[PDB]
């Protein structure tokens, strides 16, 4: 049974969290004494609607404050497939989290409210539903499915003529983006209620297509790239008895077995795997697609994080003194010059890194020089730049491997611009 | 010609500082302004006449010497620049560098200053120097951290922090054990600076509830603390980019308004040229002239310009902002490369 990743995403409070543990939940993967629990506790807390959220947000911060702050990865399964799904946040701080999500992610389930407003919050200029589109793009996702979601509310009351119109503005501004739109499910749901989460509703009579799972089981699996250098971005450290220190991860490419030695770019730092571990289940291989934490001896926590990349020790992960990239620029207030530091998320990571020249702006469209060493660029130019890393990151050409080879450049706390890394010099 | 600039002198600064004699044989020397160098040069004189008086020779030759090629660099000038004048000369111990700094002051010496000492006196151009303006900064997270300085237009992190606060070798830290630990580095890197009066304010930023969690537990010094700014600012990211983030969104602290400035103008000075306006003005003719006709409404200067003393001076006069871009500013080289670090942005158009 093929494996997938896939990524909630969408603008802050739109339902992604109650969509992913109400789907769990109805597909049974969640006791209904745990379900009781919690409600009683969010009851208590004032928060009787996070019941099912609150499966997935489980920190101190996310609770007290009714929003998810980084990623949670749990696993559910199909008819056809086997999914690690990842829970990421909505809320502007906490993109940089969510990128993280995207960069390991094989498909998304873009999770939009219906309700009057908070639609069109989330595809204003500085919305969620807008930048994290955008970024699922660049982040190299290509299937997407769309919850139109709180079908339930009253001030909605799962009316078709509202629906469409959300569908409608979504389609102009996703084919914008490069998505094929005329593929993509648009499916009308009630995270809260249960409506076509996993069975058809009878709210809804005017809608044909398919319910959420089965709209899941429709996506297909992508390439699995075992014969190209392993590669693992760190997405997180945790220190665990018994294990000892276990980097976590998405295998990119590659393989990786129990006993293996690998490194850790760009510290240098060298172990071995005592153990591999996917959904708590002990494995002695993990191939691309596989989203692991792997026990590593002779490693020490503070060696290695986030953003950190592991290879085995015959082809190590580069690192880049520095690197080109072709990039379009999104948004900009002023205009951005050689020696401007917007910070790089490419794959887990995220570093600083200044433009230390802009060799050519091109046409958007054509990719034909249109200028060389423009003054300066703005938004809607686009153009192929030199980068050097503030600090020491890894990064693969786009052509070699495309998962550590695409980023998006951010600013002030707003997405700039996008790019793919078109060559790399080595440190 | 030999005025310098509040970088420069700091700098400058630095290494004097480093300067050493085994006697009294260092020679300062400040001139206020409008001092007849003539009647300077008669004190030298005098001066000259008692070195026959030191009995050791060693000690006697490096006084002469040092006498002697500061009546030289004096020598050549007609009448002191309008800040006035101040010499070091001597010969380094360790070293062995014989040297005559001889320059103005970034601001004007109000008395007649002579001495020979084991080292050269600049107290009085450290305190022309030190605005006494500094702000601290740290950006908190659950596991992350990042404390930053700045002062004027210079923007620095300090030091990075990541702590191992869950989400053979075991190792884990609880949320409230990384704060103490943030606290404590914190406080050694700036209740020195406050202990100097140098420190007038600590920032406090990061995101969501972990920044009012540090504040109100006992993790940062009471020095520290009583500097405080009252508002937090919320910021999402760590290091360099945090930092700008802080800075840039603290608009009740008057101490970070410097930098605001110099930000803020640089934007302005890219925003007119992104919209095709024209109404910036660049070299030194063009902008001399715009200067000449009070049409400048904001000159950028970048701080490594050896005449930028000058241009400050006429801009105070034509009517002009004055934004000198600091090295450290992301755009500092390319406008030294492209604009040559001399450039205005009008108020109206002159064609
Ligand atoms: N009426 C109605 N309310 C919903 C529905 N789904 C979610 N909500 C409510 O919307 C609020 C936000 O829910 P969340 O699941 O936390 O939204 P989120 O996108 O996951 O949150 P963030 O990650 O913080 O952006 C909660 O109070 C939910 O009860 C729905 O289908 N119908
Ligand atoms: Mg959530």
């Amino acid at each position: 049974k093929p494996h997938m990743n896939l990524v909630v995403i969408g603008h802050v409070d739109h339902g992604k969290s109650t969509l992913v543990g109400h789907l769990l939940y109805r597909l049974g993967y969640i006791e209904e004494k745990k379900l009781k629990e919690l409600e009683e506790q969010a009851k208590s807390r004032g928060k009787e609607s996070f019941k099912f959220a609150w499966i997935l947000d489980k920190m101190k911060e996310e609770r007290e404050r009714g929003i998810t702050i980084d990623l949670t990865f749990m696993k559910f399964e199909t008819k056809k497939y086997v999914f690690t799904i990842i829970d990421a946040p909505g809320h502007r701080d906490f993109v940089k989290n969510m990128i993280t999500g995207a960069s390991q992610a094989d498909a998304a389930i873009l999770v939009v409210s219906a309700r009057k407003g908070e639609f069109e919050a989330g595809m204003s200029t500085e919305g969620q539903t807008r930048e994290h589109l955008l970024l699922a793009r660049t982040m190299g996702i290509e299937q997407i499915i769309v919850a139109v979601n709180k079908m339930d509310a009253p001030d909605v009351n799962y009316d078709q003529k509202r629906y469409e119109f959300v569908v409608s503005v979504l389609k102009k501004f996703m084919k914008g983006l490069g998505y094929q739109v005329d593929k993509i499910p648009f499916i009308p749901v009630s995270a809260w209620k249960g409506d076509n989460l996993i069975e058809r509703s009878p709210n809804m009579p005017w809608y044909n297509g398919p319910t959420l799972v089965e709209a899941l089981d429709q996506l297909q699996p992508p390439a699995k790239p075992v014969d190209k250098p392993l590669r693992i971005p760190v997405q997180n450290v945790y220190s665990i008895p018994g294990a000892g220190t276990v980097p976590v991860g998405r295998v990119e490419t590659g393989v990786l077995r129990v006993g293996d030695k690998v490194v850790f770019m760009p510290p240098g730092v060298v172990g071995e795997v005592r153990s591999i571990e996917m959904h708590y289940q002990q494995l002695q291989q993990a191939e691309p697609g596989d989203n692991i934490g792997f026990a590593v001896r002779g490693v020490s926590k503070s060696d290695i994080k986030r953003g950190d990349v592991a290879g085995h020790l015959d082809k190590p992960p580069t690192v880049a003194e520095e690197f080109e990239a072709r990039i379009f620029v999104i948004w900009h207030p002023s205009a951005i010059t050689v020696g401007y530091t917007p910070v790089i998320h490419v794959h887990t990571a995220s570093v600083s890194s200044r433009i230390i020249e802009i060799k050519a702006k091109l046409d958007p469209k054509t990719g034909q020089v249109v200028e060389q060493n423009p003054q300066f660029l703005k938004a809607g130019d686009a153009a192929i730049v030199r980068f050097k890393p503030v600090k020491p990151l890894v990064v693969e050409k786009f052509s070699e491997i495309p998962q550590l080879g695409r980023f998006a450049m951010r600013d002030m706390n707003r997405t700039v611009g996008i790019g793919i890394v078109t060559d790399v010099k080595p440190a | 010609r030999l005025t310098i600039s509040k970088r420069e002198l700091a700098r400058l600064l630095k290494e004097l500082k480093k300067w050493s004699a085994p006697a009294t044989v260092l020679l300062s020397l400040y001139i206020p302004p409008g001092r007849p160098l003539s009647d300077v040069m008669t004190l030298l004189r005098q001066e000259y006449s008692i070195t026959d008086n030191i009995k050791l020779k060693r000690t006697r030759q490096a006084v002469k010497r040092a006498l002697s090629a500061a009546m030289d660099r004096l020598q050549m000038l007609t009448s002191t620049p309008p800040n006035g004048l101040v010499l070091f000369c001597g010969e380094d111990m360790s070293t062995g560098k014989f040297e005559c700094f001889m320059f103005s002051p970034p601001e004007p010496i109000r008395v007649f200053y002579y001495r020979t000492d084991k080292r050269f006196i600049t107290d009085f151009l450290e305190d022309m120097v030190e605005d006494n303006n500094a702000i601290g900064i740290i950006i908190v997270e659950r596991d992350q951290a990042t404390i930053g300085l700045l002062k004027g237009a210079r923007l620095e992190v300090l030091k990075e922090l990541e702590g191992f606060v869950p989400g053979e070798r075991i190792i884990e830290q609880m949320v409230d054990e990384f704060f103490k630990k943030v606290g404590e580095e914190a406080s050694n890197l700036l209740v020195p600076l406050a202990e100097k009066g140098v420190l007038k304010g600590v920032i406090v930023a990061g995101p969501g509830l972990a920044k009012q969690e540090f504040v109100e537990g006992n993790y940062l010094d009471y020095r520290l603390k009583k500097i405080l700014a009252p508002e937090l600012v919320d910021v999402a990211y760590q290091g360099l980019q945090g930092l700008k983030e802080a800075v840039m969104k603290a608009e009740k602290v008057v101490e970070a308004q410097m930098y605001r400035d110099a930000v803020n103008a640089m934007e302005e000075f890219k925003l007119h040229l992104a919209k095709g306006t024209g109404m910036i003005v660049y070299g030194e003719k063009d902008v001399e002239a715009a200067l000449e006709m009070g049409a400048v409404k904001t000159l950028l200067i970048h701080e490594s310009r050896e005449d930028l003393e000058e241009w400050v001076e006429k801009a105070k006069s034509s009517g002009a902002q004055v934004i000198v871009v600091p090295e450290s500013l992301a755009e500092a080289e390319w406008f030294l490369k492209t604009f040559g670090g001399l450039a205005g942005i009008l108020r109206f158009r002159i064609s």
